[PDB]
């Protein structure tokens, strides 16, 4: 795909989610655990 | 006008792809105007996106990334205002929409009515299966050129032989119509043809149907009832013939993107505009139930920065570093939020956790102009001992539709707010509080400002379970507002109360202190007078003139323990009353006559 | 530069001898005329070259009863016509007859509003020639256009090279250039017959190019050389965050144009404009030296003392015994003052008495007039204007006959007085026929004026050498010879000291009379208890603390008349000590 493992400086980038690093745009992102939203998964989902 | 809010997630998404699609529908389905960003990401070729066809406008940026579907049904999107940009550079960004190890991805963009971007750049870059990414006159779309606009399928053909490199699709209905680069030399705006006679108005955006400020497919500045205008009708009009300022008869409030005849009740009316707070040079006042503001000629109270306002624009939460700014505050200008990162610190940043004792800086706050979002709290803070004197919240800024949001608070058993009487506007959402007992004892239509406000309660501690074998309401508290254990946690009591404390009876005829009473409130009387026995009232009101018996002399209408002699002298007898002294009594007095002077 | 007009229609000049000097000072070097432009009763061979600079007139243009052959207005491009002659006309040429020969309005290209009219000019050729409908404005079309071809001179064809025979005069350069009726497009003005010759929506009078920066005249407001709909507001409203904040680009609106700040005599308002009147529920506040602004009242505003031309006094002729009491104890008057024949005489028709010298005392507290002071009658028992001796500032916001802030006509004055006056904010000063005043020549007029286009005009006042020929002249102690009148009390500025109102040579420190302490220009007695010794601190100062020497009963911090009864008594040195008996 377009992403791989997060570099060491991102060990704590994401909270309550799975950290991934996008290679094509050289940019970190996270896949949030159920019920969490936000760029770092730092908030709960009001529609859940 | 079908206004909806954006998701604001950037590249991040949910682990469940089906919920991610259902959420995309829940946010944008049948919407026309998007507040903040329009984010369309990670949707598979097996899911329909036709519910996005009604979107006309976006205030933030439009982001499309990492999808697998062939076509974007964004045909009615006319204008992107660019009030927030992707990576602080781009207003439109469409990239990586394909599978690396397959034949799926975005092929056509749609956008037949997309005419302009007011701010920010354009990002396209890599899109393996996307036709017509190039051959677009982006200078007719961008209002502020930057001599950004990065483009990288090929051999897809042309829209039509008649469309001279002005194409984003395979047919004559995909041809770019130029409105800025094909105009008369005299035009300040955009045109509906290549002549000085078919150019349109200066405030109009996104193309035009005629030369009038009414005839326009979008507006810059304000909407005045269908006219695009630089400014709403003002309370005065300047007369350049006489150098005089004359009063207007058709003036309106400048309010958000609009001109209106009736300002929102919760907002400050300044003289011709409606605002979330008055500027620091003026003092907020109220007259005849109207919230307004006047020049700061007196010693003026100041409100403190909330989360997302003032010096805290970059803050998501109260945290161990910005909590120190709330120490002497009685009013917060902006929102009050506690996220996981604020409370338990953020190891990605230099921010630490908050010590529960540091929360005491908020014990002096009575008003919060924004919303209360509480998603984390320290493990042993079982009630809101901080904010117990909070009087009112919200009215001007809401979180989606909410003014009070409480999610998943496991350490909480009671709320215990004593002074919180009213919510200015917005709904309430309280769920997953598995140990919270007193949440069902509140009559919420007593706290709401209007009959249109609602509350949702689910998944908290079972009310019947707690009532039977847990905690119950105080015998002296009414059915409306029993927030916790004891007579001091009740908002409305039967019989009597003294400030925050509810009581069965008052000290009118007994106790080392005596009171007078009204229908439910009792207050102490002047102690210099005598205490009555045998069930008899000691005082009719707050003073020596009300006391029903006096152990000392009087002075006119009231009981006095010590007479103000030596003023001029004015002696007193011990049994009845104070009396003026003989005119010669300048150095002591024993009475009213000539031999009484010392 | 910027200049104003008289708005007097066809009335006779108040002082014909100064009529050309008035016009030369008001107009020489200005580009824009605010209000009406009136050029009337000019003598044969008048030197009018100072008018060649006028480009734009806000009111009407009136040329009447002149004996001049030509008037140099060839640069005049636009008339706004916001005021109309007889409520009808933006241009009027009347009775100029040996008289006006040619109009010579080469560059005239716009009438926005109101008619043209021409009548009874026997020497004026080519009335008939101009195509007025090209000069008119499309959206108004108010071309009343009454004309009078009954001239006594024979007209020559206007030019061998003017295809339409439409001209401003007898020269080949007088041919009218058309700017509306000759072009293919629907534009109100254009630079040529082609569809690409349209210049802009906001431009007027034609153009040098297709942009709002190219306009030869401009609708709405000129901002800084570009033509614009409104001047940018001082405060901008944020539509996304719902808050109001100062505008980094914010500007003041000023008549025809948009500016960073307003002129000295204009009152700033927070809405983004400058006015001559303060909006309702606002105070005039001198927040910084040299300026003034309006500020909102937090509670109901205090009584405003109005003068003539304002509120209930708008239709009042002059101050009379029926209205003099309205000014009793006022320090600032909102409006003007006028003292005319039938102010100090009677008016039996309305049962109104004449003003008396005692009634004039209502102005003793007056410091500022927000208008003009016009006096054409005064009592013979008053040799001066001492009833206004405390007047400090005349603003000139309202001018007599549109030009004068201070006017004195034929009074029985022997000297001006008014020693408190220090500023004439705006407007001209006219002093004439005043048969016994003379100190007008010693007044420091150059210290009172505040703007260019501002001057004294005078005639028929008693001649200086005939009057100072009696030794009636300014006092030697003061002000390099500048005085308001006779003696050391009529001085402008004392070279040594001022005692009360009198300039004095000596500060009376060590003389036989009650001894005085020194001040930067003043002199004042010791406190009565301070002993009049010959030493310069002993007796002397503004406070008890300087009076170290005591005449009797010295209390250690200060000399007192008696030792206070704790009881005190005088000791062997005359100082107060505590008594053995209290
Ligand atoms: C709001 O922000 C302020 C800063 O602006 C913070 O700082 C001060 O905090 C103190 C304590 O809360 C405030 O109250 C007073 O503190 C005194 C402490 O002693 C010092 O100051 C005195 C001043 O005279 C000096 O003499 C002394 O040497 C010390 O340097 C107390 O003395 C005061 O009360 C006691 O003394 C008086 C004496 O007359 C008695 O009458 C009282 O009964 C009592 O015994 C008083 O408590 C102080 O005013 C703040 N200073 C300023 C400049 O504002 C605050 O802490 C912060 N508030 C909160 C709620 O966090
Ligand atoms: C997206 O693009 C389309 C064009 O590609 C653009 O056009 C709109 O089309 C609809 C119908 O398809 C127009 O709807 C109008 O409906 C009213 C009644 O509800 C009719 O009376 C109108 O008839 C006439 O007048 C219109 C003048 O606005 C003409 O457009 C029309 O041809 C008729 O002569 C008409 O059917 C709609 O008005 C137009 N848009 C406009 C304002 O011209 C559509 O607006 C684009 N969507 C966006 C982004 O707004
Ligand atoms: C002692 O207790 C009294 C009650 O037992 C207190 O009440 C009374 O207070 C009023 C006002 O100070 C005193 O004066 C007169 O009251 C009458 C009644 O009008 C009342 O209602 C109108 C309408 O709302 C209101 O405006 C008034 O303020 C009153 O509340 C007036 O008509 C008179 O003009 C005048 O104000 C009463 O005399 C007084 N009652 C007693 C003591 O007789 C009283 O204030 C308490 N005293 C103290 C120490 O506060
Ligand atoms: C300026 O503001 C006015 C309102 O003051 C706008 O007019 C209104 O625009 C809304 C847009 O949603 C129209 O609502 C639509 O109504 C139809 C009804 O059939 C519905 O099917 C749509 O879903 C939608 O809700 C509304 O009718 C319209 N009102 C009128 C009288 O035209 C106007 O569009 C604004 N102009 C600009 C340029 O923003
Ligand atoms: C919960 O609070 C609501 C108010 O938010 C209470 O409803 C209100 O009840 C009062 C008292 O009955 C109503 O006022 C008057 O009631 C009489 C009948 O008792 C009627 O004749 C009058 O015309 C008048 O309606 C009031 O209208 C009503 N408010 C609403 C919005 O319906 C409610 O009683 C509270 N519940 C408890 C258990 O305390
Ligand atoms: C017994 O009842 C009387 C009223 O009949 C109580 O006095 C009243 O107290 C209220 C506040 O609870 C006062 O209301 C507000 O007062 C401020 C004063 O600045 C004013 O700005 C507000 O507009 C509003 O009026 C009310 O004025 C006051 N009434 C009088 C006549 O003074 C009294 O406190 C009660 N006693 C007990 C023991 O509860
Ligand atoms: C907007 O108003 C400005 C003035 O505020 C107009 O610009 C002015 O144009 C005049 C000529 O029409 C300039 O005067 C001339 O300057 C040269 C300098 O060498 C001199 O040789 C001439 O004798 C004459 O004095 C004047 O300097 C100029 N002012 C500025 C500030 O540049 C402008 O034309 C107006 N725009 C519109 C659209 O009406
Ligand atoms: C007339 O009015 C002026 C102000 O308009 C008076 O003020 C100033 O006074 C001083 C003293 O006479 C003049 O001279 C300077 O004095 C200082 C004293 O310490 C000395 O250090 C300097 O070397 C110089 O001699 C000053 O020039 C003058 N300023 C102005 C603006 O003229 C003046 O006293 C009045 N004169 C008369 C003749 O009444
Ligand atoms: C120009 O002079 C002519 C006469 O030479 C005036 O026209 C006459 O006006 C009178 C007005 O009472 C009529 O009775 C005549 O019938 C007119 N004569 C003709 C031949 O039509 C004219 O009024 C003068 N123009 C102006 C503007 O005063
Ligand atoms: C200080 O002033 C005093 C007057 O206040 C002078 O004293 C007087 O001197 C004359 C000399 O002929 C005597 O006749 C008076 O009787 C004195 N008056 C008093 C009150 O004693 C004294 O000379 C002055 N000193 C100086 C140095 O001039
Ligand atoms: C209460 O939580 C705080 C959080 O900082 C912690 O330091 C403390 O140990 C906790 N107390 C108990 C009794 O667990
Ligand atoms: C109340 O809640 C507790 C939770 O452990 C449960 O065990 C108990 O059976 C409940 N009691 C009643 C009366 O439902
Ligand atoms: C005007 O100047 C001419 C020049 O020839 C002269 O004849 C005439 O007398 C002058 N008029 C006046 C009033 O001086």
């Amino acid at each position: 795909g377009h992403f791989s493992r997060c570099p060491k400086q991102y060990k704590h980038y994401c909270i309550k989610g799975r950290c991934r690093f996008v290679v094509a745009e050289q940019t970190p992102s996270c896949v949030c655990d159920e019920g969490y939203i936000g760029a770092r998964c730092e908030r709960v989902d009001l529609f859940y | 006008q079908s206004v909806c809010a954006g998701t604001e997630n950037k590249l991040s998404s949910l682990s469940d792809l089906e919920q991610q699609y259902r959420a995309l529908r829940k946010y944008y389905e049948n919407c026309e105007v998007v507040m903040g960003n329009l984010e369309i990401t990670s949707i598979e070729h097996n899911r329909d996106l036709s519910f996005l066809r009604s979107v006309r406008e976006v205030t933030g940026y439009v982001l499309v990334a990492l999808n697998q579907f062939r076509y974007l049904p964004l045909e009615n999107l006319r204008i992107i205002r660019g009030t927030k940009l992707y990576e602080d550079r781009y207003a439109l960004a469409i990239f990586l929409n394909y599978r690396k190890d397959g034949n799926f991805g975005l092929q056509e963009l749609g956008l037949k009515n997309l005419t302009e971007i007011l701010n920010g750049g354009v990002y396209v870059d890599q899109n393996k299966f996307l036709c017509y990414a190039d051959t677009i006159h982006w200078q007719d779309i961008v209002r502020n050129p930057w001599p950004l606009t990065l483009v990288s399928s090929s051999g897809c053909g042309r829209c039509h032989k008649s469309c001279t490199g002005r194409c984003w699709g395979p047919t004559e209905n995909h041809c770019q119509t130029l409105t800025r680069t094909v105009c008369a030399e005299q035009c300040d705006g955009r045109c509906y043809g290549p002549y000085v006679s078919d150019c349109c108005h200066r405030e109009c955006a996104g193309g035009c149907s005629g030369p009038k400020d009414t005839d326009c497919f979008a507006c810059m500045n304000f909407n005045d009832s269908g006219a695009c205008v630089t400014q709403c009708p003002q309370t005065f009009v300047y007369n350049p013939t006489t150098f005089q300022l004359e009063h207007n008869f058709n003036a309106k409030y400048t309010y958000g993107a609009f001109c209106v005849k009736k300002c929102p009740h919760n907002f400050v009316v300044d003289s011709s505009s409606c605002v979330r707070a008055c500027p620091s040079s003026k003092m907020e006042v109220e007259e005849n139930g109207i919230k307004m503001c006047k020049p700061c000629t007196d010693i003026c109270p100041k409100a403190c920065d909330g989360i997302g306002t003032g010096s805290l624009m970059s803050a998501q939460t109260v945290d161990s570093s910005n909590i120190d700014k709330f120490i002497n505050c009685t009013k917060i200008n902006g929102n009050l939020i506690f996220l996981v990162t604020g409370i338990h610190g953020d190891p990605y940043n230099a921010i630490e956790a908050i010590d529960p004792e540091k929360l005491n800086v908020f014990r002096t706050v009575r008003e919060i102009t924004g919303f209360l979002n509480i998603q984390s709290w320290p493990p042993n803070m079982t009630d809101f001992s901080v904010f117990s004197n909070l009087v009112t919240i919200g009215g001007r800024v809401l979180y989606s539709g909410l003014s009070l949001l409480i999610l998943k608070q496991q350490g909480i058993t009671s709320l215990q707010f004593q002074s919180l009487k009213e919510i200015s506007a917005g709904n309430i959402y309280i769920t997953d509080n598995s140990n919270l007992c007193y949440y069902h004892t509140i009559n919420w239509t007593t706290l709401f400002s209007t009959i249109n406000q609602r509350i949702v309660i689910r998944d908290n501690r079972k009310a019947e379970n707690c009532t039977a074998e847990g905690m119950v309401c105080n015998h002296l508290c009414s059915s409306d507002g029993c927030w916790g254990p004891g007579p001091d946690q009740c908002l409305s009591c039967r019989r009597f109360s003294r400030g925050r404390i509810c009581i069965e009876s008052c000290n009118l005829y007994d106790g080392e202190f005596r009171e007078f009473e009204n229908g439910s409130i009792c207050v102490e009387c002047d102690p210099q007078c005598e205490k009555m026995e045998d069930g008899l009232l000691t005082c009719h009101g707050p003073g020596p003139d009300n006391c029903t018996k006096c152990s000392h002399f009087k002075d006119g209408p009231n009981c006095v323990e010590k007479c103000p002699d030596g003023l001029i002298f004015k002696y007193a007898d011990p049994d009845r009353e104070c009396h003026p002294c003989h005119p010669n009594c300048t150095q002591g007095c024993n009475g009213p006559t000539s031999h009484d002077c010392i | 530069q910027v200049c104003t007009g008289t708005d007097m229609k066809l009335r006779l000049p108040a002082s014909p001898e100064t009529h050309l000097d008035m016009l030369r000072h008001l107009y020489q070097g200005c580009q824009v005329v605010q209000g009406n432009l009136e050029l009337t009763y000019l003598p044969t061979n008048a030197s009018l070259s100072f008018l060649q600079d006028i480009q734009e007139v806000q009111g009407y243009v009136l040329i009447a009863h002149n004996q001049v052959r030509q008037v140099p207005l060839q640069r005049l491009r636009i008339v706004r016509g916001t005021q109309l002659f007889e409520d009808n006309y933006a241009l009027a040429v009347l009775d100029n007859g040996g008289g006006l020969r040619e109009l010579q309005l080469r560059s005239l290209t716009e009438i926005l509003k109101g008619g043209v009219l021409i009548q009874r000019n026997p020497q004026l050729c080519y009335q008939d020639t101009i195509l007025w409908k090209d000069i008119f404005h499309k959206n108004n079309q108010l071309a009343l256009t009454l004309i009078d071809t009954n001239r006594s001179r024979a007209c020559h064809p206007c030019s061998p090279m003017c295809k339409g025979s439409r001209c401003w005069g007898e020269s080949s350069e007088d041919c009218q250039s058309l700017t509306r009726t000759v072009c293919a497009g629907g534009c109100a003005r254009c630079k040529g017959p082609l569809p690409t010759d349209c210049c802009h929506e906001q431009c007027a009078a034609g153009c040098t190019g297709p942009k709002h920066s190219d306009c030869l005249a401009c609708l709405h407001f000129n901002h800084s050389g570009i033509c614009e709909l409104h001047c940018p507001a001082l405060v901008t409203y944020n539509t996304d965050t719902f808050e109001s904040m100062p505008n980094p680009e914010g500007r003041y609106t000023f008549g025809a144009s948009c500016v960073t700040a307003c002129p000295y005599n204009y009152l700033s308002t927070d809405v983004g404009s400058c006015t001559l009147v303060c909006p309702l529920h606002n105070q005039e506040v001198t927040a910084e030296d040299g300026t003034q602004r309006c500020e909102k009242c937090s509670k109901p505003c205090a009584r405003v003392c109005y003068g003539l031309g304002m509120e209930h006094l708008r239709e009042v002729r002059a101050v009379t015994s029926a209205n003099i009491q309205e000014f009793a104890g006022c320090k600032k008057i909102f409006g003007s003052l006028a003292f005319l024949p039938e102010s100090f005489d009677g008016d039996p028709a309305s049962n109104t008495a004449p003003l008396q010298p005692e009634q004039l005392q209502v102005f003793e507290t007056l410091e500022e007039i927000t208008g003009y002071l016009y006096i054409s009658a005064w009592p013979d028992s008053l040799p001066d204007l001492s009833v206004f001796q405390n007047l400090q500032v005349i603003r000139g916001r309202i001018l007599h006959n549109g030009a004068y802030s201070l006017t004195l006509q034929g009074l029985g004055i022997s000297w001006l007085g008014l020693r408190s006056l220090r500023e004439l904010g705006s407007g001209l000063a006219l002093i004439h026929h005043n048969t016994h005043l003379c100190f007008v020549h010693t007044v420091p007029w150059d210290q009172l004026f505040r703007n260019p286009h501002q001057a004294l005009l005078h005639t028929a006042n008693r001649p200086e050498d005939e009057c100072v020929g009696e030794g009636l002249a300014c006092h030697q102690l003061c002000a390099r010879g500048h005085c308001w009148g006779p003696g050391p009390t009529q001085c402008v500025n004392c070279s040594q000291f001022l005692r009360g109102q009198e300039c004095v040579e000596e500060c009376r420190v060590l003389q036989g009379l009650p001894r005085e302490y020194v001040n930067a220009r003043h002199c004042l007695p010791c406190h009565p208890e301070c002993q009049p010794q010959n030493g310069s601190v002993t007796c002397f100062g503004p406070e008890a603390d300087q009076c170290v020497a005591c005449a009797h009963y010295k209390d250690p911090p200060f000399c007192v008349a008696r030792c206070p009864s704790i009881w005190k008594f005088p000791d062997e040195e005359g100082a107060c000590q505590p008594c053995p008996i209290n």
